[PDB]
């Protein structure tokens, strides 16, 4: 899980951490951090040195 | 108000520049390993086939 | 315990505020499970095992 | 506010005395100075006039959406009229950005009591004692 | 040679009782696990209007486009239909009573691959 | 390349033999393995209504939503239908006899996947 | 006032900002977040409806006649309301050991500021600013 | 006896809002993951021609053979079609509005493999 | 248990352009690579005869037997057809023009195993 | 820092041609993220922790 496609480090997430703008003073991201519904963001992949 | 950021932003602080550039888009680099390679002794020259 | 919080997003110069942990219970309180055999004394005689 | 010193500009000090500094969200880009209320949950607006609608006056600059800090009551301020003050005016806000006298106003009390008198369009030196809200 | 039993893909069904003169249900492929609906029946108390919508948002009904499919005549069933809405191209059916007074509406199929 | 066979299905049927004058046959998705029913032959020994029903408990009906899909006259076979029901959609189809005497009725389908 | 997570009920911190704690006499049994009025010399007992009758909220459970540590004015607080409150409602005690708004009592001003909204029954924060005492 | 579920199909739609009163939507089977489709709805907001092309170009359109289907008339549903396109046959299908102002136009079908 | 989902066919495409009055376009079973094909549209931009052919050579059409299927008339589309062709049975479906003027044709279908 | 991009064919003897690096600037706007909370000393002093 630490070493899948070419990626060497997973970096698992809370379904709270997002910024849903619900919180106060948290002005909310543009997109749905899930994976249940279309268009929500359920994983990122990326260069951690980017 | 008293001495704060947005106010003196640019009068009292500049705004960090990083020391580091940070790099664009890297192409792969395979020519020199995926052929032959003939370091010629001229600029012009022929393979006998 | 209470839950983690995200820290709150603030102004220079403004007031932190407080959102201390915070506390509970849960409260056992055993209950007696209770079981009872009898057995005349020319049964316990009489029987084979 | 600002302050006129040759050719320069300067801003001017808000906050000439007290601690009661409180973080909200701005509900609208505001300016120092600038009196504001509650528009939302601890989201702050610029004040309409004839009173109900007064926290504090914005410390500094702030976009839309940006955390801000206010000074609320017992804090003296320094803070623009849109009429003549002298000492011992209660004011509040002109709905201008600035403050006007309760005896302007259709408004019965104030917000901030006047320390140090000032022209139209000046800086009055005032202390905060109220805040302002809905009553129906 | 190799031999396999085919079972078909998930069941889908939307319902509503006592739906007002007015008022509609909303058969939306969010609800369906593999995100894709088709509609083969339309079982209604009363006349009704099908409408099939687009959204301009990903999630919630804001209306795009919409064409009234067909209207419905008293009560029954129409079946043998390929009515299709998906949520990722936000299709969305709107049944609408249109009698004088309150009706049930059930709607079955089977959920299609996104 | 490679060939699979493929065999349909798996098959569902209700029946009753001599239901009485008003009452029915409910035919519950409870009673298939995958929990969805697919019914395609409604076969019935006199005159009959069939009816489309939602409960509002999980395991018993209890009648939320409910449409009279058709009413067949005399003695025969409907085929090539698709009412479908499943367990937690809590759907239920029931065929009514009102032919004012006793009547067989045998309804058959396929399971579907819930 | 009480917080849910989960199962778990937790008691609910009256004070959010603030400085403004002071000791008195409770003169009978008083609630955390209740609000309170001088009933004696040094004394505070909870306040009845309709105006004047606020000092401040109570921080802590007490029994008659124990010292009660009070949330004045100045003080950023959680408290709970018998209807629905918006942001910018100006709030007072209910009689019910509660907060109402003064659009809903026979009162005409109020003690607290409502900075984040709550329904009826539900957990407000507000800023108290104002003691009410009596006027005849 | 070894058994498998079947989902029916990979889910095919393309949309316009308000396309104006000689405009036209292409229906590009580049669009689609599998690379063809098969549309088998068309919901037509108003009268609409519809015309199967080959294109000269791999990618692009450039009209080398060209057809009209079909002519639908007023507002409603053609479903059941097999209107049939792909990539590398270089085929599209184009729904023209022909009525006297703009409609909305929402075709769906399945993904084939190309 | 285990849950498929299923993408049909393999696509299939003969077209031409601008055919000429008493020519052909040959539908050729050996262009597929599965070898055998199904051809369900039949788009003529003018009137038609669809024939049938076996082949009594294995490559090239050297006419063994032949049936003309239907004429068709004017511009249109039939779908839904079955019409069927291989290259190890040698069959070829041939479209000829019968408008008295040039045409486009486009068959489309899908690939079925030899 | 610009992308990768090719060096130019050329004459021999030939001016050689500018494509140098050419740059852009990402900004950070740092909000004030903030937590606290209170204990009085007798609570400091009870508490099991
Ligand atoms: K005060
Ligand atoms: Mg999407
Ligand atoms: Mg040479
Ligand atoms: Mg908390
Ligand atoms: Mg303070
Ligand atoms: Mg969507
Ligand atoms: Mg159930
Ligand atoms: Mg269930
Ligand atoms: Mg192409
Ligand atoms: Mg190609
Ligand atoms: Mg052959
Ligand atoms: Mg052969
Ligand atoms: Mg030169
Ligand atoms: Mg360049």
């Amino acid at each position: 899980v630490g070493d899948i496609a070419g990626l060497d480090m997973h970096a698992a997430m809370s379904s709270a951490t997002y910024d849903d703008g619900t919180d106060i003073g948290w002005s909310g991201g543009s997109e749905t951090w899930g994976f249940s519904s279309d268009g929500d963001k359920g994983a990122v992949v990326y260069d951690r040195d980017n | 108000f008293a001495a704060s950021d947005p106010e003196y932003v640019d009068t009292l602080f500049r705004e960090q520049l990083l020391e580091v550039v940070m790099e664009g888009r890297e192409l792969r680099k395979v020519a020199r390993e995926a052929s032959n390679v003939i370091n010629a002794n001229t600029r012009v020259g022929d393979v006998p086939i | 315990a209470s839950d983690e919080e995200f820290a709150r997003p603030t102004g220079q110069g403004a007031e932190i505020r407080d959102d201390g942990e915070t506390y509970t219970t849960v409260a056992w309180n055993a209950t007696k499970l209770t079981e009872g055999s009898r057995v005349t004394d020319e049964m316990r005689d009489q029987a084979m095992v | 506010a600002t302050e006129t010193q040759g050719e320069h500009t300067f801003p001017v000090e808000v906050l000439i005395s007290g601690e009661e500094l409180r973080g909200y969200t701005a509900g609208e880009a505001l300016s120092a100075g600038e009196p504001v209320y509650l528009s939302g949950d601890y989201e702050v607006s610029a004040s309409s006039a004839d009173g109900g609608e007064f926290l504090g006056v914005n410390l500094y600059d702030v976009a839309s959406g940006e955390p801000v800090a206010l000074a609320g009551d017992d804090c003296e301020v320094r803070v623009e009229v849109s009429e003549q003050v002298t000492a011992n005016d209660e004011i509040l806000p002109d709905g201008l950005g600035t403050f006007e006298t309760v005896a302007t106003s259709a408004a019965s009390a104030g917000v901030a009591i006047v320390q140090e008198g000032a022209a139209s369009g000046e800086v009055c030196e005032a202390y905060i004692f109220a805040v302002q809200g809905t009553t129906a | 040679t190799d031999t396999i039993v085919n079972v078909q893909g998930s069941f889908f069904s939307a319902s509503a009782s006592g739906v007002a003169d007015t008022e509609s249900l909303l058969i939306d492929p969010q609800d369906a696990k593999f995100g894709a609906i088709e509609i083969h029946n339309i079982a209604h108390g009363g006349s009704v209007d099908v409408e099939l919508l687009t959204s301009s948002d990903d999630t919630e009904l804001v209306e795009d486009a919409a064409v009234t499919l067909d209207s419905f005549t008293g009560e029954g069933i129409s079946q043998g239909n390929q009515i299709e809405a998906s949520d990722n191209t936000n299709t969305y059916i709107r049944i609408t009573n249109t009698s004088g007074g309150a009706i049930d509406i059930i709607a079955t199929g089977r959920e299609v691959s996104q």
